[PDB]
């Protein structure tokens, strides 16, 4: 009994098409996330803007609350349609919960429907995977990572995507357990990490921070190229 | 962009080379041709022959034989006419050559010869002089072990019952066959022993060979299973032919799931023909004629798998279980395998025996061997605790080797 | 109706010696004929029914 | 292969499938045996896509 | 014989669901001891990345002030199974206000289990083990994808449950102290499982018919890592 | 025998030097040969063998020195064995030299048949060495301690009371180096190498293919010092199939005793093999290969563009740098690639921008896929 | 091939089935339909396998409205289940809009319905081509609808049994100034050049779109069109 | 078997029957949506090629959603017809909702979803289509979008989709052009990559299907090219290849 479904096991008892739906992840673009001393930052790369396209509408970086903000790597059309789900979620727990919305919540919420998605026939899993970062965790930051098994998890700095097995161990080679001071630092680290883009250009990096108690904000490309250079001066320290 | 023009070729190769191009190419070229030469001038190398060393061999006593026997030529013999008694006639037939009738020399006698009996004759009258004996197929032949393995019972760990009870059917009755006949009982013919793999069966099967001082036959699946039909049943039919000429004798089949796989019918005929010569062995082991003084032994790692009638008492009588060494098991493998390392005389090997997982006496071998390999790659010529731990470690990580299925 | 026949007179009032394959009988098959075919230079290949075998390309599934 | 003087081997890739396994692998490899022992040679497969 | 849990194979045996058995074996192990004077919950991470915070990995779980829960197997099976466990709790005592037997917790998470092939998807690859205290006993319980439990007094499952489960059995008596028996499952963790104890891979988690407060074991791991 | 390794490769009058010292030699060889008793032994035995003498097969031997002998006509001839015939080199199946006359055995003929084997002994193996693969340090530790140790310096293991390593599985992506650097120990160890190409031992014939396996040992172990490869695992690694697999790793892990002879396996889909055929007893040497890092990248920049003529702009950190997104078959293919775009532009100085395009090209078309 | 299911692509783009559909159609009933300067003519054979069936008990022009008028390909009861569920879209919009359908609008519902049966896997599409007739607004229109939902708009075209002589018959031997009577003269040369076998008022039957109404023939006047002339 | 139903991945994790899609689009008739300014245009030349076709609405390939919105077709005919259907549905929600015009991106996000949607469940298959947007709104004015049907979509300026999709968009990014690029280039920029993709020497006025949208009184207007401008402006494409002769 081999896979050739979603609703049954092999003989050693492993679902097979969530492995491929975990593939799937893997073949999309770079993504890496961290929560700083009180700011949480994010980094995407990849952009690529094909001469005649115009990279704003795909809207690599998307903002479903009064503060919460990701897109989801993988396939985007699923990515859209979580999104409205996200949109669709968040509107309704502000509206009908005595308090708003925290960033357990939506990410549970997120990890549910992606479980229910699976579990069942005839009923395609979506194939992306995530990483949230919120405000309301009693006014501190936090992030957690999305896995379309339905499954989430609360990490202190996670990348996913094409880089998933290098960017964390670039993680694991310098996420400073001092809390980062002057959370700009952890933005130049971002900045950084960002340098190990699938084009490793870094012109093209879209940024967002959010200090966990502000809204959305959007770093341009000048001034994240302030953060390169920032972080290409300590490089050259070298010598 | 045009292709390389000749001229573009020649100039490529022309204005890019050093100022050496010419000279060394040409000492290349030079080389080649001198090799060529020396090559031609030695000649080709002498293939030669046998020739053993010169002292030893030659007297005129082998060329006396030359020019005075006969190059007998070998014929099945057939059908002893028998007619009368006085002079009985033979039939013969060389293969692919003829067929004969034929009669016994001056030397040979009646007594001597028998039906079939791969029987020697002469060239030119081809009468019958010499007694040969039966043809064995050679890869049946080689078959024998002819060299006993350098591992005895005390090698083997933990499986104190296993071998007991192995030792009663495969050594005790060759031994002691006065037990068995005073008392009037049969012994048992046929052991099958089974087990996950890695537990020491072909050790134990190594250590009855070591221990057998009979006829010894081991037997592999590749070695029946031969691409033509009825050929591997023609072999098993040989090696029990060959297991009944020694006095007694033992069979070993390794990994005797090769060959006796339950017989199946409705996958178009299934693979049949290995059916076919696990069926010549099932009637074999137990069929018409009795067996022989001939006890058999067989070990596999899919103890179902095999057919019922293999599993059948009277050619399978006592079924042997290799489990996972318990803690006293690990630690007396432990200790075999450590007697003969250059270790510290403190090793408190029992710890690493409740270290170990359930593992068998293949990962202690393994991680015995890592130990070993730690210290060596140390230069220590001593192999300490801290080198087994350290085996431990590499070892079972290694066998356990995104994964977030887990929980 | 007279194929056949049609071919196996036209082979025996010629020099031609006649080769039938029918469809319903893989491209080794088809290799070895044409070799065939070839051993005998005025020979005649004929393929019966020959429809089965060529029937419209599509993206063949099993 | 007619111009640079190397000799021409063809085989088609619906000639490598055969009905058994263990056979395009036999034949595959010695059509390079025969390529290697004809030295100066180039290699055809034709409709490669079929396998 | 492949499809799904309603075809039936020679023998019987549906061959859907030992596919089940083998996804419980899958998972990272738990273990759980039942003692008179509590019942006690281990379990290993099988933690990734430091980066992770260990917490996150909800493998030990809180049911009700008076039960908890370790589980081996898939983890977001098993969280839906947590919440249907916490959620008939609450009802249950909503309702009627008496103690919810943790029997009557494994019975209801069971009854979910088999909806599968028993109404109009597929089986929940997750063994569940629950620690509990009532007005009757403290008690400990095991239960399986395929929707049966059992009462268990010292259970393992998950990756190498057999040894972990033959030390445990060994080691075990009914007249334990919750202290003896908690460190000889550390030790046992400690020297089969994986390595030294430490707070970023294992979690432990006690139950006492009289307290309904603190159910873990948390930040208080540092006595035993001295003294284990 | 071969010629010395003339090591500048550089067009310099060192390279000369070395070239017209071998010239010396070789031309002293050319001197002394061309500057230019046993009659009994020959009149005695090289007589009573007198000419022609016939080829055919040994059967049996009977007596001290008498045996069974076959030939192509196939007749079965009871004959005499000649004293000076090495008793020891006489074995059923050995090809036999008989008086035509008499068929007498005459003497013992060296082997040439079982041909399929005897080409894939190949011991073609020098064409790298270790020197051709740079960074793979961990990976060369590991394997030379399994099984290049052992044969060079099995006196460490027999002093230690260690019976050495008994299999070795090489694992990882493809173009990672795992074939180099099996023939790279082929070279630096002289044991023979044998190598067989994975699915070439799955075979249409029932028995062919342990009976290919079987072969194979039997050829590896009457080499003594040897080295088996086999490439591709997967192929059989992932019941005739399975038959094979039973006869290899009994063959691995068996009766008797395999003695000397190595075994190494590689694989693309180490995770995919089943567990008997990675047996902890035999398989106890597990080596990943990695796809390479910027220092192990560099080193295959310049182990390739070595032979190459560079100009002064190349900068190869800036060919080096992004990540680990290749493997060394890769960079192997931009240097050759370079190669080409340099020749078209009629270059035969290759440039930094020639890698450029070349690496951006190679990107290209590795791998594919709608966004 | 991709056939046996409905709601798969294959991995050239192609869904076999429904050009398997198209493969029924074009198998079927011979049949013509071509638009003049006035109107639009329609014709079909009616030859059956015996005698014994009465072909006037089976219309195969059927007036969806007194505006339209409708042919097949020769799926005969697929034509059935469509032809009344055209009649019946047909007067919905008659009644939602107060006015009569418009042609092309009626060819986009009924192809619309078309498009609902190639889904699913357990239906199959109608395999009948569809040619309709039609006035709208003082001007007439010839639309034809296939099995895969699509519909275009024709001249004069023709389906059926041997419907590339109809195309090139209809290439060379039409203009767009016919009259109505020169245009049912083509429609009836086209049939005999498709059709095997002569004709009579019983094996041929014609409607013709009109700007004032729409009318099948009668039998008589198909012979009167079809024998004595040509 | 993978391939066969929808919601089976590969071991890769890539879907085949979208993908089956895509190369379904690649028999799609050519059409793109040219780069202008202060204008759109969404040429799209008819595949139909047969005397007696009547091509009575005169337009099959560009659908116009509202007098501010038209959209483009490349796909399974019948798909194609049904999606435009709900898009014109879709917008009529929006509009009576709100009475104000849909913005381009939100209408395009809401048919890719449902698109989405509808290749997620089992036993439906994907919507064979992939489509362009040409609109104008109050966030961004004009815009250009193009939508596959795994439910993906983008903006472009200048794009192009069906038959050699990959040359038209190779020579758009060759002779791109940006800024004083107003609608006029966009004609002649539009015509010559229509010359370049099709076989058709002297290419003919009735194979090629134009629009283009204009902010007329604020209002907009979306005007279909008739029968005369294409004319002319295929013959103009003509003299100034003729005139690019002249220099040589
Ligand atoms: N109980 C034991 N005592 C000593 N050595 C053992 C024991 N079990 C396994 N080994 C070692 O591990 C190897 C096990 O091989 P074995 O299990 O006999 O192969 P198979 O499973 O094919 O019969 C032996 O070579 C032996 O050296
Ligand atoms: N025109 C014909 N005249 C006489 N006999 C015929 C004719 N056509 C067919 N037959 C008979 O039919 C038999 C088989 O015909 P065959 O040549 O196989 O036709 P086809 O090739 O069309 O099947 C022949 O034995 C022959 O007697
Ligand atoms: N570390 C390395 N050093 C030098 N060459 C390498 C290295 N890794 C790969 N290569 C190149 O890749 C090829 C070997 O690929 P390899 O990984 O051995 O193939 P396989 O995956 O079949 O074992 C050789 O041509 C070699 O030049």
């Amino acid at each position: 009994s081999y896979d050739r479904a979603i609703t049954v096991f092999s003989p050693d008892g492993h679902l097979f098409q969530v492995e491929y739906a975990q593939e799937a992840v893997k073949k999309g673009s770079t993504a890496v996330g961290v929560r700083g001393r009180d700011i949480v930052v994010l980094g995407v790369e990849k952009k690529s803007v094909a001469k005649l396209q115009d990279e704003r509408t795909v809207r690599k970086i998307c903002a479903l609350d009064d503060n919460v903000c990701m897109a989801f790597a993988g396939l985007t059309a699923d990515a859209r349609i979580v999104i409205n789900r996200a949109r669709v979620e968040c509107q309704s727990h502000r509206l009908t919960v005595e308090d708003p919305v925290t960033v357990e919540y939506i990410t549970r919420y997120i990890a549910s429907l992606k479980q229910r998605y699976t579990q069942s026939n005839g009923r395609r899993p979506f194939g992306i995977s995530a990483l949230i970062v919120g405000f309301d965790f009693d006014g501190t930051p936090r992030l957690y990572q999305t896995d379309p098994s339905g499954t989430y998890h609360a990490w202190k700095a996670n990348a996913i995507g094409r880089g998933a097995k290098s960017v964390r161990e670039f993680l694991e080679k310098n996420y400073t357990d001092e809390a980062i001071e002057t959370d700009d630092l952890t933005i130049k680290l971002v900045i950084k990490a960002l340098l190990e883009v699938v084009q490793s250009g870094g012109k093209n990096i879209e940024l967002a921070v959010m200090r966990r108690d502000q809204s959305l904000k959007i770093l341009n490309p000048e001034e994240i190229e302030k953060y390169v250079a920032e972080i290409e001066k300590e490089k050259e320290e070298n010598e | 962009i045009r292709a390389l023009d000749e001229g573009d070729i020649a100039l490529l190769k022309t204005y890019g080379q050093s100022t050496y191009s010419r000279q060394i190419k040409q000492v290349e070229d030079d080389i080649q041709q001198l090799l060529k030469k020396i090559n031609e001038l030695t000649g080709i190398k002498e293939s030669d022959t046998g020739l053993a060393p010169p002292a030893l061999w030659d007297l005129a006593a082998d060329k006396q034989t030359l020019q005075s026997e006969q190059p007998l030529q070998v014929a099945r013999c057939t059908k002893i006419i028998n007619a009368d008694s006085e002079d009985p006639k033979y039939i013969i037939n060389v293969k692919q050559f003829a067929k004969f009738v034929v009669d016994l020399s001056d030397q040979v006698a009646p007594t001597d010869i028998e039906e079939g009996m791969r029987v020697g004759v002469d060239r030119n009258k081809y009468q019958i002089h010499i007694p040969l004996p039966p043809k064995i197929d050679p890869t049946v032949t080689m078959m024998q072990v002819e060299e006993k393995p350098d591992v005895t019972y005390s090698d083997v760990g933990g499986c104190k019952e296993q071998i007991e009870k192995l030792r009663e059917v495969v050594e005790t009755p060759l031994l002691h066959p006065e037990r068995f006949v005073n008392l009037g009982i049969e012994p048992p013919k046929g052991v099958l022993l089974f087990g996950p793999p890695g537990t020491g069966k072909t050790l134990c099967a190594r250590a009855v060979a070591n221990r057998t001082d009979a006829c010894f036959i081991r037997v592999i699946g590749s070695e029946l299973v031969q691409k033509y039909v009825g050929e591997g049943a023609r072999m098993v039919r040989e090696l029990f032919e060959m297991a009944r000429t020694k006095k007694a004798c033992l069979i070993f089949f390794d990994e005797i799931d090769a060959i006796g796989g339950a017989r199946f019918d409705d996958g178009a005929g299934g693979d049949n023909e290995v059916q076919r010569t696990m069926l010549e062995l099932i009637n074999q082991l137990d069929g018409f004629d009795p067996r022989g003084n001939i006890k058999v032994l067989m070990a596999t790692n899919r103890p179902d798998t095999l057919d019922p009638a293999l599993m059948r008492p009277g050619r399978l009588d006592r079924k042997i279980e290799f489990s996972l060494p318990d803690l006293e098991g690990r630690t007396h493998i432990f200790k075999i395998h450590a007697r003969s390392m250059s270790v510290e005389r403190d090793i408190r090997f029992e710890l690493l025996a409740r270290l170990c997982p359930n593992s068998t006496g293949a990962e202690i071998r393994s991680v015995c061997t890592e130990a070993g390999m730690f210290a060596i790659r140390a230069r220590r010529k001593i192999a300490t605790e801290k080198d087994f731990l350290e085996a431990v470690n590499k070892v079972i990580k290694s066998y356990a080797k995104r994964y977030m299925t887990y929980n | 109706c007279g194929k056949t026949m049609l071919a196996k007179a036209v082979a025996h009032h010629t020099t031609a010696a006649f080769i039938r394959v029918v469809g319903s009988e893989g491209p080794r098959m088809v290799r070895d004929v044409f070799r065939l075919a070839k051993e005998n230079a005025p020979a005649i290949i004929f393929i019966d029914e020959i429809d089965a075998i060529a029937t419209k390309r599509f993206d063949a599934q099993t | 292969a007619h111009h640079t003087d190397c000799t021409f081997i063809r085989v088609s890739g619906s000639e490598l499938v055969q009905k058994f396994i263990g056979e395009g692998a036999r034949m595959v490899r010695e059509l390079f045996v025969m390529a290697r022992e004809h030295a100066p040679s180039i290699i055809f497969m034709d409709e490669i896509d079929s396998i | 014989y492949d499809r799904g849990v309603n075809t039936f194979s020679p023998e019987g045996r549906l061959f859907q669901v030992e596919y089940a058995i083998e996804a419980i074996k899958l998972g990272s192990t738990a273990i759980g001891i039942q003692t008179s004077e509590g019942v006690c919950l281990a379990v290993e991470k099988r933690i990734t990345s430091p980066l992770m915070e260990p917490s996150s990995i909800e493998k030990i779980v809180e049911i009700d002030a008076h039960i908890g829960c370790a589980m081996s197997g898939l983890i977001a099976d098993a969280k839906t199974l947590i919440d249907k466990a916490r959620v008939e709790t609450q009802n249950h005592w909503f309702t009627y206000n008496e103690t919810m037997t943790v029997e009557s917790v494994t019975q209801a998470v069971s009854n979910l289990a088999l909806q599968f092939g028993e109404e109009d998807s597929r089986p929940f690859g997750v063994a569940l083990l629950f620690g509990g205290v009532d007005e009757k006993g403290p008690q400990l319980f095991h239960m399986d994808p395929s929707g049966t439990f059992v009462q268990c007094d010292a259970r393992a499952i998950g990756s190498a449950s057999e040894g972990a489960q033959s030390s445990l059995q060994e080691v075990y008596h009914k007249s334990m102290t919750l202290k003896e028996a908690i460190k000889s499952s550390l030790i046992i963790l400690k020297q089969v499982m994986e390595e030294k104890l430490n707070a970023t891979n294992i979690e432990l988690a006690t139950v006492q018919p009289g307290q309904n407060f603190h159910m873990f074991t948390k930040e208080e791991l540092e006595e035993v890592i001295k003294d284990i | 025998s071969k010629l010395p390794l003339v090591t500048p490769h550089t067009q310099c009058r060192l390279k000369l030097l070395k070239l017209e010292r071998i010239k010396d030699y070789l031309l002293m060889e050319e001197e002394f040969i061309r500057n230019q008793k046993q009659e009994e032994e020959r009149s005695k035995v090289d007589d009573l063998r007198g000419t022609p003498m016939s080829v055919g097969t040994l059967e049996e031997i009977i007596d001290d020195n008498h045996a069974i002998v076959s030939t192509s006509v196939g007749s079965e001839h009871y004959v005499s064995i000649l004293s000076f015939v090495d008793k020891d080199l006489l074995e059923p199946g050995c090809s036999v030299l008989l008086n035509h006359k008499v068929h007498a055995v005459i003497g013992v003929l060296m082997d040439d048949t079982d041909p399929l084997v005897t080409v894939m002994k190949v011991e073609k193996a020098p064409q790298e060495t270790y020197a051709d693969i740079g960074g793979l340090d961990n990976q060369i530790q590991e394997i030379k301690e399994s099984v290049e140790l052992p044969l060079t310096h099995p006196e460490y293991y027999e002093e230690m009371g260690i019976k050495p390593p008994k299999g070795v599985i090489l694992y990882g992506p493809p173009g990672t180096g795992k074939t180099l650097l099996a023939k790279a120990v082929a070279n630096q160890t002289s044991a023979t190498f044998l190598r067989v190409v994975g699915s070439e031992l799955i075979q249409k014939y029932l028995g062919d293919g342990p009976k290919l396996v079987r072969e194979l040992f039997r050829v590896a172990e009457e080499h003594a010092p040897s080295i088996v490869f086999i490439d591709e695992i997967d192929a059989i690694g992932t019941r005739e199939i399975q038959r094979t697999m039973l006869e290899l790793l009994n063959q691995l892990d068996g009766f008797d005793s395999r003695g000397d002879v190595k075994v190494i396996m590689a694989t693309n889909r180490i995770e995919t093999l089943d567990p008997a055929l990675i047996r902890p007893g035999r398989i106890d040497r597990k080596i990943e290969f990695p796809l390479p890092d910027e220092k192990t990248k560099k080193r295959i920049f310049q182990i390739h563009t070595s032979r190459m003529t560079l100009a002064d702009d190349v900068t190869l950190d800036d060919l080096i740098m992004a990540k680990d997104d290749l493997s060394g078959a890769d960079i192997k293919a931009i240097c050759t690639e370079a190669g080409l775009m340099a020749l078209r532009e009629r270059r035969m100085k290759v440039t930094n921008e020639d890698f450029k395009k070349s690496k951006e090209n190679v990107l290209y078309k590795k791998q594919e896929g709608t966004p | 091939g991709y056939s046996f299911s409905l709601t798969t692509f294959s991995p050239s783009g192609k869904l076999v089935q429904i050009e398997y559909a198209l493969a029924a159609v074009a198998g079927g009933a011979p049949s013509v339909g071509i638009k003049a300067a006035n109107g639009v003519v329609l014709a079909t054979e009616k030859k059956q396998k015996s005698i014994l069936y009465d072909e006037r008990s089976v219309h195969k022009v059927e007036p969806i409205t007194k505006h339209i008028g409708l042919v097949y390909s020769g799926m005969g009861p697929d034509y059935r289940v469509l032809v009344h569920r055209a009649r019946k879209l047909a007067q919905q919009y008659y009644l939602v809009y107060q006015e009569p359908i418009p042609t092309a609008q009626l060819v986009q519902r009924v192809a619309s319905v078309m498009q609902e049966y190639t889904q699913s896997g357990g239906v199959r599409p109608f395999g009948v081509s569809l040619l309709i007739c039609g006035w709208n607004e003082g001007r007439p229109y010839l639309f034809q609808s296939d099995p895969s939902g699509a519909y275009f708009a024709w001249k004069a075209t023709a389906h059926g049994k041997n419907y590339v002589n109809g195309k090139t018959f209809l290439e060379k031997r039409y203009n767009e100034d016919l009259e109505l009577e020169d245009a049912i003269h083509t429609a009836i040369l086209t049939l005999k050049e498709s059709f095997e076998g002569q004709m009579t008022e019983d094996n041929i039957e014609v409607g013709i779109c009109n700007e004032a109404g729409f009318r099948r023939l009668t039998p008589t006047e198909v012979k009167d069109y079809l024998a004595a002339i040509a | 078997r993978y391939d066969s139903r929808t919601t089976i991945f590969s071991p890769e994790g890539r879907l085949y029957q979208v993908e089956y899609a895509m190369e379904a689009i690649g028999h799609a008739g050519t059409c793109l949506g040219i780069l202008a300014n202060d204008g759109v245009l969404l040429a799209a030349e008819r595949r139909n090629i047969h005397k007696l076709l009547d091509e009575v609405f005169f337009s099959e390939k560009i659908y116009k959603l509202n007098e501010d919105m038209a959209c483009s077709v490349a796909g399974i005919t019948s798909d194609a017809n049904v999606l435009t259907n709900e898009l014109r549905l879709i917008a009529q929600r929006y509009l009576l909702q709100y009475q104000e015009p849909i913005p381009c991106e939100q209408l395009v996000t809401a048919l890719c979803d449902i698109k989405q949607a509808y290749t997620q469940f089992g036993g439906k298959r994907p919507f064979g289509v992939s489509l362009l947007y040409i609109g104008w709104d109050k966030h961004y004015g004009f815009q250009l979008y193009q939508s596959d049907p795994s439910g993906n979509y983008g903006g472009w300026k200048a794009t192009c989709i069906g038959n050699n999709s990959a040359a038209a968009v190779s020579m758009l990014k060759q002779d791109y052009k940006e800024g004083e690029m107003t609608l006029k280039s966009a004609l002649a920029l539009a015509i010559k990559v229509l010359n370049k993709t099709m076989d058709v020497s002297k290419l003919s006025a009735e194979k090629v299907e134009i629009a283009t949208l204009t902010r007329e009184n604020g209002k907009t207007v979306i005007r279909v090219l008739k029968q005369k401008e294409v004319e002319q402006l295929i013959k103009k494409h003509e003299e100034e290849e003729a005139k690019a002769e002249r220099e040589k």
